[PDB]
């Protein structure tokens, strides 16, 4: 039983982290998209 | 800017996002489970042994 | 903490347990009963004899 544990076991400590680590870079890359569609929108400056 | 009808970095934004989506639904998935295997998408000798 | 779906720090305490209420039993069983053999699930030389 000890033995099959270690191939199977969640080891919250790591999953813990994995999470917070991508719920970081997922709201970081949300925050950059955002931020990268307004690129687009200089046109009209030009254009009037 | 010169180019509107393509916004490639939207979707080099949009491929990074995607990547670490799936990597947030592996950890969720995990989390919730007890298992580390959990239906081996995962590694399949670890669950054939 | 790391791991929930198996504790073996409690399996093996238990296992130890259950080691020493053999022991327990015996010489309760054996304090009981005015015998030492006591219908010899152990040593039979000394029940023959």
């Amino acid at each position: 039983s000890e033995a099959q544990s270690r191939i199977q076991d969640a080891d919250y400590a790591t999953e813990v982290s994995n999470m917070s680590k991508a719920q970081i870079i997922q709201q970081a890359g949300n925050s950059v998209l955002a931020k990268a569609n307004q690129v687009p929108q200089q046109v009209l400056s030009l254009l009037q | 800017a010169q180019v509107i009808n393509t916004n490639s970095l939207s979707l080099i934004t949009q491929n990074n996002i995607n990547k670490n989506q799936s990597a947030l639904s592996s950890s969720i998935e995990r989390l919730s489970s007890g298992l580390r295997i959990n239906s081996a998408k995962d590694d399949a000798a670890g669950q054939a042994i």
